C-alpha cells in the first residue's frame, strides 16, 4: 500500500519539476501497457493480478508523461492512489468491485474520468498509435476486472468480527475513500490544472 | 416403494486408508459425493497437507498431494489438458509439486469416492515450500499441530 | 431538473425499505416506475409541435449534461416508461428493482442528451448492470454477458479519440455548437458508425445480442429488445446527421450495403433457429437494419418514419417476449419440441401469439404496417432497388414466423393451460397501443 | 463555483454514514453523531474545493496574460470571475 | 387433493402435506436425454 | 396507514436520540474512567417493543422475568405466562383472553411467512413445552405437554389435545375430542370428571400466578434494596 | 513481583475503576465527565419521552432466578427444599413469614439462565444446565448425586391430578436428563439416562439402568422395568440393556461432571475479572506481532501479558 | 501397487542374485526365506537392507519382521508410497 | 471429581469465586469462550440476549440464533453455515466420539433453517435443508441436502436422510417428493423470511443498554461506604500461579 | 446435460504431467539479465522514433509473431543426457 502510492508521487513530481529529456520512451510503454494487460488477464493470483494492473496504470502514466499535460497526469496519479488506499485496507468485500469498476474505466466512476483526460490529452497531440494500444489495454483489463467482480460480488455476504477489540479499525478511511462517485462533479471542470 | 431398509450412513460408508509423509497409516471414513481431500481435512491432517486450487473462480477450493496405485487409476474422473482447467493444473504441477513429481501424483479434488473407492489405498505426496497471500502459506517444514479444520475460513483474499 | 432529481432520490428510497413487509416493497418498488410514466405525459402535454424543434432547453452549467426534447427522444420516452412497468411486474427481488431503476434512469438521462461527452459518459453506464443481470448464477449465461460488454467497451473506446478530438476542434461538446463548427467529418464519422452498429444489431459485428437476450429473464430480455437498440437510432438522428454530413453522404453505399446483407443473412439464419427465444433474438435485427436504412436514405420523411418503426419494434417485439417468458416459466424450457397444441392448452394466450405475430410481419391495422411503409416510402425516393430488396423478401420472414406459429400452437395439446390474469395485463398495454396507433396514430 | 457543491457534500456525508454502518453491520441510521460529523466535513471540504476552482482560474487568467497571450475584455470575465454557477 | 387454501382464502404452503402440492413446476415437462443432448 | 408512518417516524428519531444521548453518556463514564457500562450483562426482556408497537397487558394479568411477550400482545384479565415462555407478536397479533395460561417454556406464535393472526380463546391451557403456530383455539381445551399445533387448524372449544402429540396445518377438530398421534386423529369423547377436572383447573393457576407475582415483587424489593 | 509489582500505575492495573482523583487535571476532568453523563441521561430521556409509549420500558436487570423461593404452604410437605426466613422487607410490606428456597449441594452446579424455584434437592456435583426449569413449588423435587439436567428441560410437579394424588418427582444418583426433556410425576431410579426431547408423564416409575429413548412419550401411571429399552409414543418396549451401555451412561455421568466444572469454573468468574481478561488477550494479541518493539527488551506472562524478565 | 508387479520382481531377482549364501538358480519369483533358503532372520534383515538400498527407501523394523517371502517383499514395496 | 478451579486457563485462575445463590443479578453471558475454544461469528449476526453459544463455534454469514437457543460446542467443534435460521430454545450438541467413526462434529450447512425446540447433535446437516419443531438428529445422522423434515421427527444415530425427498415419523419414515419449485426456492425463501426477521430485531439493538446504571450506582454505593474491594487481578494471578508451580514442585522427590 | 471431456483419462493426466518432474529455479536471474539487456542494448532503438510508421509497424507485428511464451514452456533439452 505504501509503495503504490509515494514514491510513485515523488518522482513524477520531480520529473515535473526538474526534468527534460531530448528523446521518446514509447517503446517501453507499449511494453509496460501489453504486458500488464496480458498478464493480468492471465494470472489467477489476486496479487500478481493487481501487480499487472499497476504495471498497466505506470504504463498509462507514462504515456501521458510523453505526450506532456501534466495535469491529467496528476489528476489520474491522484485517483489510482485514492484508490489504492480503498484497496489495501478493506474489510468488507462488496466494496471490492468498486476498485474493479473505478480501475475497468466504468463511466459513472473517477476511473473512467481519469483515463479519459489523457486519451483527450493524447488526441491533442494526435499520438494516434500510443493512443490505440492504451484504447485495447483498457478494453483488455475490462476481462479481469469483470472476473473481480464476479469473485466478489455475486457471492454470499460474510465478514469476520474482530475479537481483539480494535472493532474493524479502518472504517473511516475505507468510507471515506468510498466517496469517489461524488468527486467527478468537481472533477469534470478544468480543476487540477 | 415397500420394506426398503431404512437409509442408514453405513450404505454410503466409504473407508480408505492413508500413511502420512512419516509412513504412519491411518484409517479414514468417506462418504459419497465428497471429496477424498474433504475427508483428510476432516480426519485432522495438519494444515501442511494442503494447498490452494491454481485456477480461476476455484481458489478457495483445497486439495492434498496423494499417489494413486495402478488400478485405481481409472476411477479419476478425466479433465482436460487443453482447458483452462487444465492449465490450472499444469500450474499446480509446475509450482507445487517440481521434482516430486511421479507417476501416480495426482490431486484429491478430483476424486469423488463411491462404491469401487471403498478399500482403496493412498499416501501423501512431497510438496516443495509455497506462498499464496499474508495469512496462507507453507515454510518447506511438517512442524506443526494446528488442524487445516480449524481455520474458520477459505480466505483467497 | 428539480423534479427529476425527486423521482431520482424517491426511486432510491427501495433500499432503505426493510424487507420484512414485502407488500409495501411490491407497492413502492412500482410505483416508482408508475411515476416517471405520468411525468412524460404531462411533458407530451406541455410540448408545442408549433414551437421549436427544440423545447424544454436545461443545461448544468460548465458541467456539460444539455437536456432538450425533441419528438423522437419524447416518442421513445413514452414507449420506455410504458415498458419498464411490466418488467418491474416480473422480477421478485430486491436487487432486481435497483438495477433496473438504475437503467431506467440512465436510459432517460441519455434519451434527451444534447452533449456528445455526456452521451458517451452516460450510456455506457449502465453496461456493468447489464452484465449482472445476463449471467445471474442460476440460470443466466456469463459468456453472453462478456460478449455484450466486450462488444460495447470495444465500440466506445474507439469512439472517444473522436470525441475529445472534436471536442478540442470545436472547444466544446454541444450539439447546437459541434454541428456549427468546421470539423474532420471522417474521424469522428467513423468512430460514430462504429458506436451506432455495435449498438443497432448490424452485420458483421452483431453477434453479442442473439446469446445476451435469450440468457436474460423476461423484464431485462424486454427492456435490451425494446430501448437500447432504438438508443441507436435516436443517436444517429441526434447527432451524426446534425454533426457530420459529408461523412454520412460518402459512407452511405458501405451503409446500405451492410445493412441489406445484414437483412438478408438475418433473415435466412433465422429459419434454421430452433428454439422459440432464438427465433425472437433474429426476428429483431431486420427490422434494425430497416430503421438504419430508413434513416440514411433521408429522402422525404426519414426520421419520422424511422421513429415510427422503431416505436412499432418496441411495442411488438416486448410482446414477444412476454409470451416466451411466459412459456418458459411456466414450462421450464424454451425448447420448441416441446410445445403442441398450445391453442386449446393456451387459448387467449395463444391467440394473442398469433396477434403479435402478425404485428412482427407488418400487417394492415397494425403500427408496424404503416411503418415499413413508411420506411419504404423514404428508401424508394433514394433508389428503387434497395425498396425492391426489402419488398422482396417480406415472405422470409413470415415464413419462419408462421412455421414456429403453427408448429408450437396445433397439434397434439401438450403443456402449459392458458395465462393468469398478470400475464394478461403484463399483455395489454402493447395490444392497446398497438391497436391504437395502427387505427389513428395521429389526428 | 458551483450552487449546490455544500449540499453535494452532505450528500456525500449521509452515504458515509450508511455505509460505515454498512461496513460494521449496524442499521444505516444508527449513531447519527457520525453523519452530522460526516456532513459537516463534506460541505467545508466541497465548499473549498469551490473555492479552489476560483483560485485556480485566477491564476490561469493571470498567468496567460502575464506570458504575453492578451485577451478581448469580453473573454476575461470568463476567468476574472467569482460566479455563483 | 391436497388444501392449499383455507375455506377463506390465505394460501397455505403444505409443507407438511402428503399430498403433492400444486405449484409453479406443476406442468414442467420431463425432458428428453436426446433432445437435450 | 399514514398515522403508522408518523408513529415510525417519532420512533425512529426518539431512537436515534437515546443512541445519542446514551453514546455521550458512555464517553462521560470513560471522562470518569468507570466501565460498568461495559459490562456483558444479560439483556433478555420481559417486554419487548417492535417500533412502535406495543403489547398490551393487562392490570390483572402477569409475566415472569424470564417469560418474554414481542410486538402487539393482547393478554386478557387473569392472564398467565409462565416462567422462560415465548409468546412472539412481532410479526403477526396474537389475541389472548381472560383466565388463560401459557405454562413454562411453551410456545405460541406466527413466524411462518403466510402465517396469520392468532387468536386464544378463555380458559385455555396450553402444556408446558408445546408449540403453537398460526393457529385458533376455541374456550376449555388442553393443550397438552410438548404438542405441536400448526397452522390454520381449528380447536373447536371444549376438545382435548394429548401431550406431544402432532397437530397438521388447517387440521379442524371439533369440540369434545381427545386426539393423539404425530398424524393425529381422534381417539375417543371427554369423560365428565376429565371435564370437571378442567373446569377446576383455571383458578389454580389463577391463584398461583397470583402468589408468583407476589414473590417477583419481594424480590424485586431486594434488588432495589441494593442500589436504593 | 513480575518486573514492575511497585511503580506500574493504579490506572493500569485496575482498568475496572480508577482512584479518586487528586490533581485539578483529574478534578476537571471528572467534572467535565460528570457533566456528559448528566446531559447525557437527559438527552435519552427526552428521546424516550417523545418516542412515546413502546419507551416506558427501561433497561432493568434480571433477577437471579436460578435460586428463588416459593411459597410455604400448610399442606405442603417441604422434603427437598428447606423453609427460611423471609427478608424482613417482605414480612413487614405484604406479609410473608416463612418462604421455602432450595436445598443445594454446594458442589452442584446451575447455569445462571435455568428456572430452579423452591423445593429443589440438588445432589453432590448434580448439575443444571443452561434454560431449563425446576420449578417446586406444589410438591418436591428429588435430585440424586452426578445427576444432570440437560438444556431446556421441564421439571415440575402435581398437586392435584386427574386421580388427585400429589405425587412428588425423585431422580437418583448418576442419572442422565437429555436436552428439553419433559419430567412431571415420575420417579427415576439410579444410573439411568433419559432421552434428549422425551416426554415422561404422572405415575410412571423407571427401574435403574433403564434406557429412555429420544423423543419417546411415557403414557400416564407406567411401569418400565431394569435391563430394558423403550420408544414410541406412547413407548413400547424395543430391546435389552447391551453390555456396553450401561458403562456409556458411567461414561456420561463422568464426562457431564467434568463439563459440569468446567462450566462452574467459567460462569464463577466475577465481571472486574473478565474485563481483567479481555484486557489480557488485548494485550496478548498485541504481543502477537513478532516485531514488537518490546520483544527485545521485555519478556511478557503469557497468562498475564506482564513482564517477568527482561530477554537481554 | 505404487509401482508395477513385474519390474519389481526383476529387480528383487538381481538384488538376490549377488549374494554369496544363496543359490542363483533355487531362486524363484515366489518362495520362502527359511524353508527354501535356509536363511536365518540376520539373512532376512540382510535381505531387507539390499531390498531397501536398490528400492531407496526406509523400511522400520516391524514390517521387516512380517516380511519373511519375496511376495512378501514384492507386495511391500508396491504397497509403499514413496516408491520410486 | 474434578475441582472448580484451573491453574492453567489461557488468562490464569480465578483468584476470588462468587457462589451462585450469592448473586443478587443476573449475570448470564450470551457468548463466552471455554478454555482455548473460542466463538467465531459474524460481524452482523444476530444473538438473542437469552440465547447460549460458548466455545469453539463456527457461525458463517446471515446465520441467526434465536431466544434461548443453545449452542454448547464445549465437546467438539460446531459449525454453522451462511444465511442459517435457528428459532427460539433450540439446542445444537455434539460428543467427543460416534460410531459412526466421522468427525463428531454438528456441521449446518448454508439457508438451513432450524424450528423451535429442536436437539442437534453430531449430525451433518446439509445446506437448504428445513428443521421441524419438537425434531431431533441422534449422533451421526447425516441429512442430504434439499430435504424438508416434519416436526415431531426422531432421526435415530448413524441414519441417512436422502435427498429430494419429504420424510417424517418416529422413527422416520418417507413421505412424499419434494417438488422442484420447493427444492428451488422454498427453502431459500425460508431462510429469507427468518434472516429478515433476525435483521429486523437487530435493527432495534440497543447494546449495550443502560440496566448497568443501578449497578454502577450499587457500586458507587459501597465506594461512598469504602467497602467496595480493589484487587489485582493480574498480580494476584502471578502470586497464584507462582504457589501451584511451588507447591507442585515441592511433591516430587 | 453434461458434455464429456475428450480422451482418457490416463493419457490426459499423464500429458498433464508432460514435463514437470523438475526443480523450478530462481526467477531472480532472469529478472537480472532483463534489466542488464534493458540498461545496455535499449539505446540502440533511440534512432527508431523517426523511422516510417510501415517499417516501425512490420518490425512490431514481427516482435510479437517470434515471442515464445515464459509460462509453460518446455524443450527437448530439459531430459536428455547429452547434446
Ligand atoms: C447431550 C447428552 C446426550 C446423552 O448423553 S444421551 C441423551 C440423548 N441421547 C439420545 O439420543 C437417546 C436416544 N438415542 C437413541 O436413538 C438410542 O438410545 C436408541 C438406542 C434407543 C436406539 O439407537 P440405535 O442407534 O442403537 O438404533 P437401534 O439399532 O437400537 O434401532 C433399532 C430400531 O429402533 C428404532 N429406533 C432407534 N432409535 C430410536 C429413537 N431414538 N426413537 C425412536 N425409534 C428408534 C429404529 O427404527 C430401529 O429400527 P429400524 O430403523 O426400523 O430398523
Ligand atoms: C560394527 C559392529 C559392532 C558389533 C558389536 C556388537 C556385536 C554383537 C554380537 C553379539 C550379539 C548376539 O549374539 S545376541 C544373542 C543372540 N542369541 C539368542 O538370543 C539366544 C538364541 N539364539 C538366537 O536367537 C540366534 O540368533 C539364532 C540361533 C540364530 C536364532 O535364529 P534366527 O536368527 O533365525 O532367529
Ligand atoms: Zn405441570
Amino acid at each position: 500500500l505504501y509503495l503504490s502510492t509515494a514514491p510513485k508521487l515523488s518522482l513524477f513530481t520531480f520529473w515535473a519539476s526538474s526534468w527534460h529529456h531530448d528523446f521518446s520512451v514509447g517503446v517501453f510503454i507499449l511494453f509496460s501497457m501489453f504486458i500488464g494487460s496480458i498478464g493480468a488477464y492471465g494470472q489467477p493470483a489476486l496479487r500478481s493480478l493487481f501487480a499487472y494492473s499497476t504495471i498497466n496504470e505506470i504504463g498509462l502514466l507514462l504515456l501521458a508523461v510523453e505526450t506532456a499535460g501534466f495535469h491529467t497526469l496528476y489528476q489520474h496519479l491522484g485517483i489510482y492512489i485514492i484508490t489504492q488506499l480503498l484497496l489495501w485496507n478493506l474489510t468488507d468485500k462488496r466494496l471490492f468491485a468498486l476498485c474493479a469498476v473505478s480501475l475497468a474505466g466504468l463511466p459513472p466512476f473517477a476511473g473512467f474520468f481519469g483515463k479519459a483526460w489523457i486519451f483527450w490529452h493524447a488526441m491533442s497531440v494526435q499520438a494516434f498509435s500510443l493512443l490505440a494500444a492504451a484504447l485495447f489495454c483498457t478494453l483488455l483489463s475490462l476481462v479481469y476486472y469483470l472476473r473481480v467482480i464476479r469473485l466478489f460480488w455475486t457471492a454470499p455476504v460474510h465478514t469476520a468480527a474482530s475479537f481483539t477489540g480494535a472493532p474493524n479499525q479502518t472504517t473511516l478511511t475505507s468510507a471515506c475513500a468510498v466517496a469517489l462517485a461524488f468527486a467527478p462533479v468537481m472533477l469534470v471542470k478544468p480543476f487540477v490544472i | 416403494h415397500g420394506p426398503a431398509q431404512t437409509p442408514t450412513v453405513f450404505d454410503k460408508l466409504v473407508e480408505v486408508t492413508v500413511v502420512d509423509m512419516n509412513g504412519i497409516r491411518h484409517r479414514v471414513r468417506g462418504l459419497q459425493g465428497q471429496s477424498l481431500a474433504q475427508a483428510l481435512v476432516e480426519y485432522g491432517f495438519p494444515d501442511t497437507y494442503f494447498f490452494p486450487n491454481m485456477g480461476f473462480y476455484t481458489q478457495h477450493i483445497v486439495d492434498a498431494h496423494v499417489f494413486v496405485p495402478k488400478e485405481f487409476w481409472g476411477k479419476v474422473q478425466n479433465v482436460d489438458p487443453e482447458s483452462d482447467d487444465g492449465l490450472a493444473v499444469k500450474r499446480m504441477f509446475r509450482d507445487i509439486v517440481q521434482d516430486y513429481q511421479r507417476d501416480t501424483s495426482f490431486f484429491a479434488s478430483y476424486i469423488t469416492l463411491g462404491a469401487e473407492h471403498n478399500g482403496m489405498t493412498v499416501g501423501i505426496g512431497p510438496i516443495k515450500p509455497w506462498i499464496l497471500h499474508s495469512e496462507w502459506a507453507f515454510a518447506g517444514v511438517h512442524d506443526s499441530r494446528n488442524k487445516q479444520f480449524d481455520k474458520p475460513t477459505v480466505e483467497i483474499w | 431538473m428539480f423534479i427529476s432529481v425527486l423521482l431520482i432520490l424517491f426511486a432510491l428510497c427501495v433500499t432503505l425499505i426493510p424487507e420484512a413487509h414485502y407488500h409495501m416493497v411490491r407497492v413502492w418498488s412500482f410505483v416508482a416506475t408508475i411515476i416517471p410514466m405520468w411525468v412524460v405525459t404531462w411533458m407530451w402535454w406541455n410540448f408545442d409541435a408549433s414551437g421549436h424543434g427544440l423545447q424544454m432547453l436545461v443545461i448544468l452549467g460548465r458541467s456539460h449534461l444539455a437536456f432538450g426534447i425533441d419528438g423522437v427522444a419524447l416518442s421513445l420516452m413514452l414507449l420506455t416508461t410504458v415498458l419498464f412497468p411490466i418488467c418491474m411486474m416480473l422480477l421478485r427481488t430486491v436487487a432486481g428493482f435497483m438495477t433496473f431503476i438504475l437503467l431506467e434512469v440512465l436510459v432517460l438521462s441519455a434519451l434527451c442528451v444534447l452533449d456528445l461527452l455526456g452521451f458517451y459518459i452516460l450510456f455506457e453506464a449502465s453496461l456493468i448492470l447489464l452484465f449482472l443481470l445476463i449471467g445471474r448464477a442460476p440460470y443466466g449465461s456469463l459468456e453472453a454477458a462478456y460478449k455484450i460488454v466486450l462488444y460495447t467497451m470495444a465500440g466506445s473506446l474507439v469512439l472517444l479519440p473522436t470525441l475529445f478530438m472534436i471536442y478540442s476542434e470545436c472547444g466544446t461538446t454541444n450539439v447546437l455548437y459541434m454541428t456549427c463548427a468546421y470539423n474532420h467529418q471522417t474521424v469522428l464519422g467513423w468512430g460514430l458508425l462504429a458506436v451506432l452498429a455495435v449498438k443497432i444489431p448490424l452485420m458483421p459485428v452483431h453477434l453479442w445480442l442473439p446469446e445476451a437476450h435469450v440468457a436474460a429473464p423476461t423484464a431485462g430480455s424486454v427492456l435490451l429488445a425494446g430501448v437500447l437498440l432504438k438508443l441507436g437510432g435516436i443517436g444517429f438522428l441526434r447527432f451524426m446527421l446534425p454533426v457530420v454530413p459529408e461523412f454520412c453522404v460518402s459512407v452511405f453505399p458501405l451503409v446500405s450495403t451492410l445493412c441489406l446483407v445484414s437483412f438478408l443473412f438475418s433473415t435466412l439464419s433465422t429459419l434454421r433457429q430452433i428454439d422459440l427465444k432464438k427465433i425472437v433474438a433474429y426476428s429483431s435485427i431486420a427490422h434494425m437494419s430497416m430503421v438504419t436504412l430508413a434513416i440514411f436514405s433521408q429522402s422525404e420523411f426519414s426520421a419520422y418514419s424511422s421513429s415510427f418503426l422503431m416505436i412499432a419494434h418496441g411495442l411488438i417485439s416486448p410482446a414477444l417476449f412476454l409470451i416466451v417468458g411466459i412459456l418458459y416459466d411456466r414450462a421450464h424450457t424454451k425448447f420448441i419440441l416441446y410445445f403442441s397444441g398450445l391453442g386449446a392448452s393456451m387459448p387467449i394466450g395463444s391467440t394473442l401469439f398469433f396477434l403479435f405475430t402478425l404485428g412482427n410481419l407488418a400487417f394492415p391495422l397494425f403500427p408496424n404496417f404503416i411503418a415499413e411503409v413508411l420506411c419504404m416510402v423514404s428508401i424508394f425516393a433514394v433508389h428503387e432497388l434497395l425498396a425492391y430488396v426489402f419488398c422482396v423478401c417480406q415472405v422470409l420472414g413470415a415464413a419462419y414466423g408462421f412455421w414456429a406459429f403453427n408448429r408450437v400452437v396445433h397439434g397434439l395439446p401438450r403443456g402449459p393451460a392458458d395465462v393468469t390474469r398478470t400475464e394478461f395485463h403484463t399483455v395489454l398495454p402493447l395490444l392497446i397501443g398497438a391497436v391504437w396507433l395502427g387505427i389513428k396514430p395521429m389526428a | 463555483g458551483w450552487a449546490y457543491s455544500g449540499e453535494w457534500g452532505m450528500l456525500a456525508g449521509f452515504c458515509f454514514g450508511t455505509l460505515k454502518n454498512v461496513q460494521e453491520g449496524k442499521a444505516w441510521f444508527r449513531r447519527p453523531y457520525i453523519h452530522g460529523a460526516g456532513m459537516i466535513a463534506g460541505y467545508y471540504l466541497f465548499k473549498a474545493a469551490a473555492d479552489w476552482e476560483d483560485e485556480a482560474l485566477k491564476r490561469i487568467i493571470t498567468r496567460y496574460e502575464r506570458k504575453g497571450y492578451a485577451i478581448p475584455e469580453d473573454r476575461k470575465e470568463l476567468f476574472a470571475a467569482n460566479q455563483y454557477k | 387433493e391436497a388444501k392449499q387454501f383455507t375455506p377463506d382464502g390465505k394460501y397455505m404452503p403444505g409443507i407438511f402435506s402428503k399430498a403433492k402440492p400444486l405449484d409453479r413446476s406443476t406442468q414442467w415437462v420431463h425432458k428428453n436425454p436426446y433432445i437435450e443432448a | 396507514n399514514p398515522i403508522n408512518g408518523l408513529k415510525t417516524i417519532l420512533h425512529r428519531v426518539g431512537f436515534a436520540m437515546r443512541e445519542s444521548g446514551q453514546a455521550l453518556e458512555r464517553v462521560g463514564c470513560r471522562l470518569q474512567g468507570v466501565y460498568s457500562f461495559e459490562e456483558k450483562l444479560n439483556r433478555h426482556a420481559t417486554v419487548l417493543p417492535m417500533r412502535h408497537n406495543v403489547p398490551s397487558l393487562d392490570k390483572t394479568s402477569w409475566v415472569a422475568p424470564s417469560g418474554m411477550v414481542s410486538g402487539s400482545v393482547t393478554l386478557g384479565e387473569n392472564s398467565s405466562v409462565w416462567y422462560g415462555a415465548i409468546v412472539r407478536g412481532d410479526f403477526q397479533p396474537v389475541v389472548v383472553g381472560s383466565n388463560s395460561n401459557i405454562q413454562d417454556a411453551a410456545y405460541v406464535g406466527a413466524t411462518s411467512e403466510f402465517s396469520g393472526p392468532v387468536t386464544i380463546g378463555d380458559n385455555v391451557s396450553v402444556g408446558h413445552g408445546a408449540v403453537l403456530k398460526g393457529c385458533t383455539v376455541g374456550d376449555n381445551v388442553l393443550i397438552g405437554m410438548n404438542s405441536i399445533i400448526s397452522e390454520h387448524a381449528e380447536i373447536q372449544s371444549g376438545a382435548v389435545i394429548a401431550a406431544g402429540s402432532y397437530v397438521e396445518e388447517g387440521t379442524t377438530v371439533p369440540s369434545g375430542e381427545v386426539w393423539a398421534g404425530s398424524p393425529a386423529k381422534k381417539l375417543r369423547d371427554v369423560r365428565a370428571g376429565e371435564a370437571e377436572y378442567l373446569k377446576s383447573l383455571p383458578g389454580r393457576y389463577t391463584e398461583l400466578a397470583g402468589e408468583h407475582k407476589g414473590i417477583m415483587k419481594v424480590l424485586k424489593m431486594k434488588q432495589a434494596e441494593y442500589f436504593a | 513481583m513480575s518486573l514492575f509489582k511497585s511503580s506500574l500505575p493504579a490506572g493500569f492495573l485496575f482498568p475496572y475503576r480508577h482512584p479518586k482523583a487528586k490533581g485539578l487535571v483529574e478534578g476537571t476532568l471528572y467534572g467535565l465527565g460528570s457533566l456528559f453523563r448528566g446531559v447525557g441521561a437527559a438527552l435519552d430521556e427526552l428521546g424516550s419521552m417523545v418516542q412515546g409509549p413502546q419507551g416506558s420500558v427501561k433497561d432493568h436487570v434480571q433477577p437471579n432466578l436460578a435460586f428463588a423461593p416459593v411459597h410455604r404452604k400448610p399442606d405442603v410437605p417441604v422434603n427437598a427444599g428447606q423453609v427460611v426466613p423471609a427478608p424482613p422487607a417482605a414480612a413487614r410490606t405484604l406479609k410473608i413469614k416463612e418462604v421455602v428456597v432450595p436445598n443445594k449441594h454446594s458442589t452442584a452446579f446451575v447455569a445462571a439462565n435455568a428456572n430452579v424455584l423452591g423445593n429443589v434437592k440438588l445432589g453432590a456435583g448434580s448439575s443444571v444446565w443452561y434454560g431449563a426449569v425446576l420449578r417446586g413449588d406444589v410438591n418436591g423435587i428429588e435430585v440424586g448425586a452426578n445427576s444432570n439436567i440437560q438444556d431446556n428441560a421441564i421439571v415440575h410437579v402435581s398437586k392435584y391430578s386427574m386421580d388427585g394424588t400429589a405425587r412428588p418427582t425423585v431422580i437418583g444418583n448418576n442419572v442422565t436428563i437429555g436436552h428439553a426433556a419433559t419430567v412431571h410425576a415420575c420417579t427415576i431410579e439410579d444410573n439411568c439416562l433419559v432421552g434428549m426431547g422425551a416426554t415422561v408423564l404422572d405415575g410412571a416409575t423407571v427401574k435403574s439402568g433403564s434406557i429412555v429413548a429420544a423423543g419417546a412419550v411415557v403414557p400416564p401411571n407406567t411401569t418400565i422395568p431394569s435391563g430394558q429399552v423403550w420408544a414410541g409414543s406412547p413407548a413400547k418396549f424395543l430391546r435389552h440393556l447391551e453390555p456396553e451401555e450401561a458403562s456409556f451412561i458411567g461414561k456420561s455421568a463422568s464426562c457431564y461432571a467434568e463439563l459440569s466444572a468446567i462450566h462452574k469454573f467459567e460462569q464463577s468468574k466475577t465481571f472486574e475479572e473478565q474485563y481483567t481478561e479481555s484486557c489480557i488477550i488485548k494485550d496478548r494479541a498485541a504481543l502477537a506481532d513478532p516485531s514488537n518493539s518490546v520483544h527485545q527488551m521485555w519478556e511478557y506472562d503469557s497468562q498475564t501479558a506482564l513482564v517477568a524478565r527482561a530477554k537481554r | 501397487g505404487f509401482l508395477d508387479k513385474d519390474s519389481v520382481t526383476e529387480r528383487v531377482l538381481h538384488v538376490t542374485k549377488h549374494f554369496e549364501k544363496i543359490d542363483a538358480s533355487k531362486v524363484s519369483p515366489a518362495a520362502s526365506f527359511e524353508k527354501d533358503l535356509g536363511l536365518d532372520s540376520l539373512d532376512v534383515v540382510e535381505l531387507v537392507m539390499a531390498l531397501e538400498e536398490e528400492f531407496g527407501l526406509e523400511i522400520p523394523d516391524a514390517e521387516a519382521d512380517k516380511i519373511a517371502s519375496v511376495g512378501d517383499a514384492i507386495n511391500y514395496i508396491c504397497s509403499n508410497p514413496m516408491a520410486k | 471429581g474434578v475441582s472448580s478451579q484451573f491453574f492453567d486457563a489461557p488468562n490464569g485462575p480465578s483468584v476470588k469465586q462468587v457462589l451462585i445463590e450469592d448473586e443478587w443479578y443476573n449475570r448470564q453471558r450470551s457468548i463466552f469462550p471455554l478454555l482455548d475454544k473460542e466463538p467465531y461469528y459474524p460481524v452482523d449476526v444476530f444473538v438473542a440476549p437469552n440465547a447460549v453459544v460458548c466455545g469453539d463455534v463456527d457461525i458463517y454469514g446471515g446465520a441467526s440464533v434465536f431466544f434461548g437457543a443453545v449452542l454448547r460446542g464445549d465437546l467438539n467443534k460446531i459449525r454453522l453455515g451462511n444465511r442459517s435460521a435457528i428459532l427460539d430454545r433450540a439446542v445444537v450438541h455434539a460428543a467427543r466420539a460416534v460410531p459412526t467413526g466421522l468427525n463428531a462434529a454438528t456441521l449446518i450447512g448454508e439457508k438451513v433453517t432450524v424450528e423451535p425446540y429442536a436437539v442437534l447433535r453430531s449430525c451433518r446437516v446439509e445446506p437448504k435443508v428445513i428443521i421441524g419443531a419438537r425434531s431431533v438428529v441422534c449422533e451421526g445422522a447425516v441429512v442430504e441436502s434439499e430435504s424438508i423434515l416434519a416436526p415431531n421427527s426422531v432421526v435415530p444415530p448413524a441414519r441417512r436422510i436422502p435427498s429430494g425427498e419429504l420424510w417424517g415419523g418416529s422413527p422416520a419414515k418417507f413421505i412424499r417428493k419434494l417438488t422442484d419449485h420447493e427444492r428451488d426456492r422454498v427453502l431459500d425463501d425460508v431462510s429469507t423470511h427468518y434472516h429478515n426477521l433476525a435483521t429486523m430485531f437487530r435493527r432495534e439493538a440497543l447494546e449495550p443498554g443502560t440496566a448497568w446504571r443501578d449497578v454502577e450506582a450499587w457500586r458507587q454505593k459501597l465506594v461512598d461506604q469504602g467497602e467496595y474491594e480493589w484487587i489485582n487481578f493480574r498480580e494476584q494471578k502471578y502470586l497464584m500461579r507462582l504457589q501451584h508451580e511451588a507447591e507442585a514442585l515441592e511433591k516430587l522427590t | 446435460y453434461k458434455p464429456e471431456v475428450p480422451g482418457n483419462t490416463v493419457d490426459n493426466w499423464t500429458e498433464l504431467r508432460a514435463s514437470w518432474n523438475k526443480e523450478r529455479a530462481s526467477s531472480l536471474g532472469t529478472n537480472y539479465y532483463l534489466n542488464v539487456a534493458v540498461m545496455g542494448f535499449a539505446y540502440w532503438l533511440n534512432e527508431a522514433y523517426y523511422f516510417p510508421p510501415r517499417t516501425l509497424y512490420v518490425g512490431a507485428l514481427v516482435f510479437f509473431a517470434l515471442y515464445v511464451r515464459k509460462a509453460y514452456f518446455s524443450t527437448p533439452y530439459a531430459f536428455k543426457h547429452e547434446y
